[PDB]
């Protein structure tokens, strides 16, 4: 049942700290390093430094150096990684890692991750659009509609379709980082068109950080 | 020659 | 210290077929006082963390089937596949052990090598409620194609635009390898009631000529 167990994602603003914890089950937690992980979006993972879980000694890579403050809590076998000063550049997810392989320094137990999110941006709900099946049925004697869900902070959006019902062929794009500071995407769905007078076709978003609960009719 | 291991204490 | 880069960026093999990814390291991974490659590769599967994969540079960590093998030297190093199974897409990482700190490659993503399919174009004009906003949004979208490469240009009186678009790809799709994708132009509404007709005009490898769709208003 080994594995490491890490808190919830996290939205920051420049300047801000941010602390994520890990949780060990399955070994034992003072026999092995601790290590910390990040991966930025088109970067490549990097590693952050250690903890010793038995002493509470730490080493850290000159990049990290007077940045980071890894510890340690034996008492209910977690550990923290403490990050300050961030900037944009510290937007990553953030993994524990442990590595039990002598004189191996390579991590076979990882932790789920924890994405971390910098940006001067505030909390702001999205304006839901419908994407409605254009004028002319000939979309190919099957037809597309969708939802446009724009300009919302922070990450994540849940879209569905029908309260989940429909889900083949729906596809809900990747949310894209508008000039804005605000995060934008849009979910489609392919229909057979002879039912456009018959179904109704509902999206049903959802953007829990502002408690935003909008169900949009696309209609043609 | 390598650096130290960190797997195991 | 030590740089990993990693070739190609991006690979698609068929199913069946074989994989080959290699890793660079700037400085050696090889220790000559006991002829051993301090080197390791990791799988990553989408929205999860790593898995150690090989270690000592073509050792299997434990659980790890036959197909996936580690070879390679000094400098250069290699992750082979032999026959491609479905489960095996994701992206592959090599990490250096032999120094401090431990530096990884920038990771090499692996999809599934299908028949060329080209895309279904469909094209979406704003909507009135966004009328209000002042923002109009007009929607392209390009479904069910492979490979992954495309180009989508815009025209509005067949004026090309350039810097009020973005683009958004879906991950290859489980059961038939596709891609989609959606472009948005995004145009102030002091704009969009002044040009009859908007067009995405769409380049793929399946079509030998241009798709255009468009509409008026």
């Amino acid at each position: 049942q080994v594995q490491l167990v890490q808190s919830g994602a996290e939205v920051k603003k420049p300047g801000a700290s941010v602390k994520v914890s890990c949780t060990a089950s399955g070994y034992t937690f003072t026999g092995y390093y601790l290590h910390w992980v990040r991966q930025a979006p088109g970067q490549g993972l990097e590693w952050m430094g250690w903890v010793n879980p038995r002493s509470g000694g730490t080493s850290y890579p000159p990049k990290f150096q007077g940045r980071v403050t890894m510890t340690r809590d034996t008492s209910i076998n977690t550990a923290y990684m403490d990050l300050t000063w961030l900037t944009s550049d510290d937007t990553a997810v953030y993994y524990c890692a442990v590595g039990r392989i002598p004189d191996v320094t390579a991590f076979d137990i990882w932790g789920q991750g924890t994405p971390v999110t910098v940006s001067s941006a505030s909390t702001k709900g999205p304006s839901v659009f419908p994407l409605a099946p254009s004028s002319k049925s000939t979309s190919g004697g099957t037809a597309a509609l969708g939802c446009l869900v724009k300009d919302y902070f922070p990450e994540p959006v849940t879209v569905s379709w029908n309260s989940g019902a429909l889900t083949s062929g729906v596809h809900t794009f990747p949310a894209v980082l508008q000039s804005s500071g605000l995060y934008s995407l849009s979910s489609v769905v392919t229909v057979p068109s002879s039912s456009l007078g018959t179904q109704t076709y509902i999206c049903n978003v959802n953007h829990k950080p502002s408690n935003t609960k909008v169900d949009k009719r696309v209609g043609s | 020659s390598p650096s130290s291991a960190k797997s195991r204490l | 210290d030590i740089q990993m880069t990693q070739s190609p960026d991006s690979l698609a093999v068929s199913l069946g077929e074989r994989a080959t990814i290699n890793c660079k390291s700037s400085e050696s991974l090889l220790y000559d006082s006991n002829n051993k490659n301090y080197l390791a590769w990791y799988q990553q599967k989408p929205g999860q963390p790593p898995k150690l994969l090989i270690y000592w540079a073509s050792t299997r960590e434990s659980g790890v089937p036959d197909r996936f093998s580690g070879s390679g030297s000094e400098t250069d190093f290699t992750l082979t596949i032999s026959s491609l199974q479905a489960e095996d897409v994701a992206v592959y990482h090599c990490q250096q052990y032999f120094s401090t700190p431990w530096t990884f490659g920038q990771g090499t993503k692996l999809e599934i090598k299908r028949t060329v399919a080209a895309p279904s174009v469909f094209i979406f004009p704003p909507s009135d409620e966004q009328l209000k906003s002042g923002t109009a949004s007009v929607v392209c979208l390009l479904n069910n194609f492979y490979p992954r490469e495309a180009k989508v240009q815009w025209k509005v009186d067949n004026a090309l635009q350039s810097g009020n678009s973005q683009e958004s790809v879906t991950e290859q799709d489980s059961k038939d390898s596709t891609y989609s994708l959606s472009s948005t132009l995004t145009l102030s509404k002091a704009d969009y009631e002044k040009h009859k007709v908007y067009a995405c005009e769409v380049t793929h490898q399946g079509l030998s000529s241009p798709v255009t769709k468009s509409f008026n208003r």
